[PDB]
């Protein structure tokens, strides 16, 4: 019914013991990957409750940072060692199950040892790691299915949803996706046009960005070939990047300081 | 390991510890716990520059619920970039971009970003957010992923 040599007994700095059930082992992927999970069972009604595969992004970044750090039962306090229950978490309302892919990410690895992957190969591995997962906890089955991610995830969800689909044992009822990467050309534009309306680049670049690197209204910074606009980018890809701003939130100060 | 001017030493403290490691049924034999693999990052092929093919085959058969949030103060995967692949899936059904509200406690209903829905697809902002979004804001967090869940309006 479910893996009982999986299953957490007590987790080090926790203060209480959990309401909820909790496992952690692995998920066999393609070839010789073995994915590490960590499911998180509903705290309201975990038989009915919706099943949610949370994956961080990177790639290569780990989905247990998406639970001791974002939205998972309990998160990880300054002194590594204490865990304080989240009332704000995820599993309130669905069996959450975060999942370090691909193979070599945190715990997850592969016999041969070989961590060279691309999205083609991550979307399948993600998907026979699934139905590994549906054959370990075979009550889940009939759940409502539900794919989350974050950043790189905007492409790992997609593909994965795009094979989920064609699995009809499979009960996919919806797709989230967080400050995801949907298009590269889409990222690159925004971006621009987001550095200089938040103040970080000046009249002089960005006169120098509309007159070069656009025509009347649009405006191309993905792929342009214009000599004036390639070095303009140069110095936003420095502003935005590597001068001391956290690009994972403008108004959040850099850890470790300025360099 | 870490990507820039983010500290990840409180996670990788707590799952570098031994007794963690047992308690989460960690083999002995396996290195140590990195938040992100820098040699798996190196050697990924990326495949796919557009998630626009992938997303109108999600649609096509209306069996499911799409949602694209966004903090609209993150430079690493701009709330815009998404905003504008959203609307460019040109799906029927558009509703007029509104405020969705969250409740804080005593200081009352407060405006947590905008969306923008189509028919099985919405597009969500979450204000003052950064890449990491129910770490920054954990209430609006919550509220986004019940309404998602519950197949409720974000409003
Ligand atoms: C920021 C962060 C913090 C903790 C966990 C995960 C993340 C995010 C992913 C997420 O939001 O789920 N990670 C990244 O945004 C990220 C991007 C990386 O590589 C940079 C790109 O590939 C680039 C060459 C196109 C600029 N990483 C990353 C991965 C492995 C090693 C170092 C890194 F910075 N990590
Ligand atoms: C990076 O994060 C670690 C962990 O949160 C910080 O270290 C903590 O610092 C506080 C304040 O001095 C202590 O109470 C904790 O016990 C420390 N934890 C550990 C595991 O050492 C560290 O200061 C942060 N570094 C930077 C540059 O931001
Ligand atoms: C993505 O990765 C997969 C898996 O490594 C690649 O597919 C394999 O490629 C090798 C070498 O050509 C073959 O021996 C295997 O039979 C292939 N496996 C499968 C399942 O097709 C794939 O070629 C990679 N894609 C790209 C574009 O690099």
């Amino acid at each position: 019914r479910a893996p009982d040599q999986d299953e957490i007994q007590r987790l080090p700095g926790l203060a209480k013991q959990p309401s909820f059930r909790q496992y952690s082992g692995y998920l066999k992927g393609s070839g010789s990957k073995h994915l590490h999970y960590w499911f998180v069972e509903s705290q309201k009604d975990p038989e009915n409750s919706p099943v949610v595969l949370w994956l961080n992004g990177g790639p290569g970044c780990s989905s247990l940072d998406g639970l001791l750090t974002e939205h998972g039962p309990f998160l990880v306090q300054p002194d590594g060692v204490t865990l304080e229950y989240n009332p704000y978490s995820w599993n309130l309302i669905a069996n959450v199950l975060y999942l370090e892919s691909p193979a070599g990410v945190g715990f997850s690895y592969s016999d041969d040892k070989f961590y060279a992957t691309n999205d083609t190969e991550v979307a399948q591995s993600n998907f026979e790691a699934l139905q590994d997962f549906f054959r370990l906890f075979p009550e889940y089955k009939n759940n409502k299915l539900f794919l989350t991610g974050e950043s790189y995830a905007g492409i790992y969800i997609p593909t994965l949803a795009v094979l989920v689909m064609q699995d009809p044992s499979m009960n996919l009822q919806g797709l989230a996706v967080g400050n995801g990467l949907s298009s590269y050309e889409q990222n690159d534009n925004s971006l621009v046009y987001f550095a200089y309306y938040h103040g970080l680049l000046g009249n002089r670049l960005w006169s120098s960005l509309q007159t070069h690197c656009c025509s009347q209204n649009k405006c191309n910074f993905y792929d342009n070939k214009d000599l004036e606009c390639v070095t303009n980018l140069q110095e936003v890809a420095r502003i935005v990047g590597n001068s001391g701003l956290n690009i994972y939130n403008l108004y959040a100060p850099c850890a470790g300081g300025v360099p | 390991m870490d990507p820039p001017c983010t500290n990840t030493t409180a996670a990788s403290t707590y799952l570098n510890n031994p007794y963690v490691r047992k308690a989460l049924n960690i083999p002995e034999q396996l290195p140590q716990w990195d938040m992100c693999n820098f040699l798996v990052n190196l050697q990924y092929r990326r495949l796919y520059r557009s998630m626009n093919s992938q997303y109108l085959k999600l649609l096509s058969s209306q069996k499911y619920q799409i949602l694209l949030y966004n903090g609209d103060v993150d430079m690493a995967c701009n709330f815009m970039g998404d905003e504008w692949f959203v609307d460019s899936l040109n799906q029927k059904m558009e509703v007029q971009r509104r405020p969705w509200l969250v409740k804080y406690g005593d200081s009352g209903e407060q405006i947590a970003g905008f969306v923008k829905e189509f028919s099985h697809i919405a597009f969500l902002t979450i204000k003052g957010a950064g890449h990491m979004v129910p770490t920054d804001k954990p209430l609006a967090a919550f509220t986004m992923f019940s309404r998602f869940l519950n197949k409720q309006p974000y409003e």
